[PDB]
């Protein structure tokens, strides 16, 4: 969409991806792996649940009865109060399905967002020791085992450290 | 290379909503934004409610049989019903409506007594089968029925005056009787011309009873209009008559401030709630409701969808 | 290096519009939202419409002779002009507005009979040049001016009442002469009291007959007030009258539902609409209008904005 | 703007296309060409048509004259819907203006969107044989002739076939 | 290696406001959307105002004491004060509340003389100590209490027409006397049964002074109720009494437009201003405002909140 | 945020900077420096001015008193009149809630894209002869004396003249 991440150059959703929102999976020599992304994930839920706090919660204003349910009254006053009473449900109804279209538009396009910059992340993250695939995927040009795989997961890979070698690679 | 992909969740469960752009979006979540659901009873939890039952709020003014258990007394809530009654003796009040909506706004009513005596000549307790109470005829208990105490005899002019002497405008109601025959006319006051004025300071009227048929209610083929004013604090209200007033024996004091409730429901006091209508009560932390634009307290705004979903979660996009 | 470029279009002839950071942004395409063209017509393609020319909606309850080809019907469009004729005997009804606003929301009129009988000593068929149709001097269809058979003579006392046998509401006028001499109203009643009182269960109200001179129009310098009530089914209303009743002799069902038009715009059977103002009709997909505030039917939204232009392009940079 | 491509990165837009509304435009040994993208350029329209077809044919709900064309009516309750309607047309042209401001903000920077995803997804397939101009071009270190051009244009570029020449001539 | 880096400005002087997401967002810097302040003072700089002090608006068109430098002129903007006279001889005017208005929105009122005359038998200039000017009695400017020329004798039937030759409608005011006691009316007009009506071509209505005891204001027992209504041009409108009117001299033409102010806060010549409540003026830029919904003229909004900043900076990350 | 960069990547804003509101800071043989970039903070001004010249100046129209501040009016009618006014009252009070959080959550995501364009415009100058270090910083594998710094500043910085220093120093 927007961002181009989510419905954009990655294919498709995980469904078996039940832990968070946004995550990694990987496969090295010791075999395959799959894990959430908490910071991304929690990023997402939070501005959801600011959304919802600000609709639900609302304190709402007094009003009385100006209208008589059983003695139905006099034509004049009555047909200004009901064009009155249809003029503001057009205004709410309008305004609800604005509200909900636009917040709706947006939380869609954050979400995207927020996998666009979990993507940024990673990417610069690898520096010179990786390729983007185009597919949401980094081919890695230095052997990355399970330790190697969580340091790119918590942002403490190390990029000096294998440097040397994913070059090596990747001049071929 | 070995390989490090990214990628988000998704299900097999999907919603479908609204955005700028697309009417339906499949999201992985989504919840509604408008209540659709109201209780079948009237949430009375921790209010001083007053439910008038068969009792109409004007016969709490004039004193109607089925309005004595609430002559008297406060409240925050009071509730009507749908065929409550006003009148026993046939009548109409001028203006009834601004008058049922002062009492159904007021938190509390006062009746106040206005002292009126009448001397001999004058009989000041008249009663009619269509007002009953036990045993017997009656009449409204705000208000008496004056009649010459002599059968054909003329009915003393008379002047009553009622002092405010309270700090607050006091509801006084008077009626005028409007006889079904001239032997009817003949027989309560004279065969005399009748004429009854009212006047205060901020107020000021004219009254003749008119003799005529017209349908038995039910009862009688005579009437009664009510007419009303306030009385300032301190100021005089003068009745100068000689026949055809129904006169006040008690003025009313509205309180304060309440919610008034028209609703058939029936009341529970183990739920609360800050919002009613015709159909109930409605209890919600949603900001619209689909019910009724008619609703009294503090409501969520009526709109006219069946359903908004509001999206709680990302695109969906399955395997 | 060989290249390979990206680029996007734009377009020699841009157009402006406005976003939430700039009031003059360049996009290449964008279309109005904002409804500004009406038509000059009441666009009528299938409607069962009703134009009433002259003719005042209240002179159909009534029966002014203007109103003849209106006295019934069915529709579900009813069109009002601006000096059409609601009285012949001059006069006035009280809450007129609510009045015409009823008829204008009916979709249809029907007219049920009184029944109302008199007896010598009245002659119950007054006619007058105010209300001319052919050949000679008439008077309004649906009621009946009634007066002393002699020229000299006491009106009688007498009663009539009205049943409604039908399962809807019926609407009753009734007028009552104002005449402009004490000469014409002893000519024409009694030179005694006169005094008219009407009832019904759920209506209640006396009235008095005032000699005065008043401007002729046009005509006469006597005068009608004509007062009308919904009737509830199975209900009864009772006149007493000894002169000065303008009677009933139809009384009105009013049958559904009709969009009313107040305009001096000419009809048009071969184009449609859903909406309406004094201007013509309107007719468009865009949700909003520029043409008036008093509109009837569906309608756009009302809007003080010439014009309001939706992007449907992009940014526009031309080379 | 937002994504900084359209009136960003890339001067102005081409009057010459007119085929769509994002594309190609490419120089070789055997010349020059032009092209449009059909993916990025349906996917811009599609979200504007959205937006017309939830603003236009809105079905309305009906409402009666409460006042008089013809009869002046009674000043005081006359005020009262003087001013309750012009109470309501302050409401409606806010709206208006509001709904059309925000929705030409959204279009406008979605179609700045498209453009920069086009962007991401041709630098993507192109890998490492090819490097960024920064007007918006892409220079191959490898000759592309009007075929491999094409294989740009419809994603099937393989990378791999052009990677060794590529880095070769990256690396002089 | 060596290195460039970008990065953002902030403020250790942080501010927080309010997004879809989050409800304390911390920016560089936001300015306030809600106006707070108003001015003590009636900013009249740059327009043609009256301030009527002690006279109340319904007092120029009868022409009470307290409103003689006020019973025409033309201004743009007309102040109400809050204990403003109307009323010399105590009494009220029907659709008071309209006439009110239709004054402070006129822009200006001329004077046109009636023209009526008495002939003998009548006297034309009753006065009383309630209207006060000096030396001694007075009325109304714009009206004449007609009276009996001899004290007990009979009020003759007359007949005053008005007719407005003019171009555009003109405001008739007139009053109905109700007298304090029978002595009273007897010595005024006759013994007779008195009855005034009042009709044009499109009003007409009919009035019977109403004798009885009241209290006193200030003052005297007996009352004044004026009615009024617009006179089209080229109409007549005639005067049908025989006792009991308060005859209209002059009559009033409302000349265009103007802004009505009701406030008690003293009026500034050096300020100009759009926008008027009760406690002053208002003047901003800012769409919003937090000080009353009951304005007038140009006017932001009202809304119930203190405050609602909109960010000017970005989010502020301090270091 | 959106675009990652404000309370990102980007750590922390720079108290120092009071010249705008995005710049750069570099750190060479020569020592260190600071300077604000014209063109991005004046991008950003532009748009938070034009959304003043929206809400601040708008023409409003004129109303007249319907209720009287000194005489008690009928009850029935005053009823309906404190109903329509505090209907709208709570219209236009959502309404300006709706607007400001709305216009907030725009801003905030406008200054957040003029950063991220800066740091891609910087990006692109230095072809391949920087890296990104993940945090907002370019390393420069080229030695980048003050003039060489204020050349990409002033984007007159030409890659092809440090290239095949800047690659050698990559590759060992
Ligand atoms: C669905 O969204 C609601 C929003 O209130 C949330 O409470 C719930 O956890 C969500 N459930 C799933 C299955 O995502
Ligand atoms: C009647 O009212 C006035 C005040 O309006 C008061 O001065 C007077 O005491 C009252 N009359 C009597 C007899 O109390
Ligand atoms: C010019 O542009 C307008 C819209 O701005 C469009 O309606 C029209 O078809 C175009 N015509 C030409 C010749 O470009
Ligand atoms: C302008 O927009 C309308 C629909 O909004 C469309 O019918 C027309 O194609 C557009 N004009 C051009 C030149 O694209
Ligand atoms: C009058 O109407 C009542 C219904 O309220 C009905 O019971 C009664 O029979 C009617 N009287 C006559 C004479 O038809
Ligand atoms: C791209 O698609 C076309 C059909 O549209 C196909 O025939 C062609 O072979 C493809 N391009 C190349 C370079 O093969
Ligand atoms: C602090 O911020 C305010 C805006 O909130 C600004 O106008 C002012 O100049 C600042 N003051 C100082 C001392 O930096
Ligand atoms: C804060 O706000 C206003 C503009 O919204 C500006 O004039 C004022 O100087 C600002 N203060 C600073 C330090 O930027
Ligand atoms: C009275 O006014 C009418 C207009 O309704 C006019 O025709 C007539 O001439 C006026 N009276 C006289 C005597 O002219
Ligand atoms: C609205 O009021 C009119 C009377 O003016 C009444 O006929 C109608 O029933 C009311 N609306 C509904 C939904 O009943
Ligand atoms: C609104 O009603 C007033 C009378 O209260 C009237 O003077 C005015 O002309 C009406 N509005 C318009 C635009 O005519
Ligand atoms: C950067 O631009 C300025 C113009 O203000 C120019 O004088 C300067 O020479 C440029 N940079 C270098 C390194 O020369």
């Amino acid at each position: 969409g927007l961002f181009g991440a989510i419905a954009g150059f990655i294919e498709n959703g995980w469904e078996g991806m039940v832990d968070g929102w946004y995550g990694f999976r990987h496969q090295n020599a010791q075999g395959t792996g799959q894990a959430a992304d908490y910071k991304s994930t929690q990023a997402a839920i939070d501005q959801i649940t600011g959304k919802l706090n600000r609709l639900i919660e609302k304190t709402n204003t007094e009003f009385e009865s100006i209208e008589s349910e059983f003695s139905e009254i006099e034509h004049q006053i009555g047909n200004i109060i009901n064009w009155t009473k249809d003029s503001i449900t057009d205004i709410w109804t309008y305004q609800a399905e604005l509200l909900v279209a636009m917040e709706n538009q947006h939380t869609i396009d954050m979400a995207d967002s927020e996998m666009l910059n979990l993507y940024e992340r990673v990417r610069k993250q690898l520096r010179q020791n990786a390729e983007e695939d185009g597919k949401g995927c980094f081919e890695i040009y230095h052997k990355c085992d399970d330790n190697c795989m969580e340091s790119i997961r918590n942002n403490t890979y190390d990029h000096t450290q294998y440097r040397e070698e994913a070059l090596l690679n990747r001049l071929n | 290379g070995d390989k490090i992909c990214l990628g988000h969740h998704a299900v097999s469960n999907g919603t479908i909503v609204k955005t700028l752009t697309n009417e339906k979006e499949e999201v992985t979540n989504a919840t509604e934004t408008v209540e659709s659901k109201s209780l079948d009873k009237l949430c009375m939890k921790s209010r001083n409610y007053k439910d008038l039952g068969s009792c109409h709020p004007i016969g709490m003014v004039i004193g109607t049989p089925a309005c004595d258990l609430h002559l008297t007394g406060t409240w925050d809530t009071l509730i009507e019903r749908d065929n409550s009654i006003a009148y026993c003796y046939p009548g109409a009040t001028v203006n009834e409506e601004a008058l049922r909506q002062k009492i159904m706004e007021s938190g509390g009513i006062d009746k106040i007594s206005t002292g009126f005596t009448y001397g001999s000549s004058i009989n000041s307790a008249g009663t009619t089968k269509a007002c009953m109470r036990n045993g017997g005829n009656s009449f409204y208990a705000e208000l008496k029925w004056l009649v010459s105490k002599s059968k054909g005899q003329n009915f003393p002019q008379t002047t009553n005056t009622y002092r405010n002497t309270d700090s607050a405008e006091h509801l006084i109601i008077w009626g005028i009787h409007h006889p079904s025959s001239t032997q009817e006319k003949n027989d309560l006051y004279g065969t005399q011309s009748l004429s009854i004025s009212v006047g205060s300071s901020t107020y000021q009227n004219n009254f003749v009873p008119v003799v005529g048929a017209r349908p038995q209610v039910n009862g009688q083929s005579g009437r009664i209009d009510f007419h009303w004013t306030m009385v300032q604090p301190g100021d005089n209200i003068t009745f100068s008559h000689n026949g055809g007033l129904i006169a006040p024996s008690r003025v009313s004091k509205l309180k304060g401030r309440g919610l008034g409730i028209q609703s058939g429901a029936s009341v529970d006091n183990d739920c609360e709630s800050k919002c009613f209508w015709k159909g109930g009560s409605i209890n919600t932390k949603l900001p619209f409701q689909n019910l009724s634009p008619r609703t009294v307290g503090q409501c969520p705004k009526y709109v006219n969808k069946k359903s908004l979903l509001l999206a709680t979660g990302m695109r969906n996009v399955p395997e």
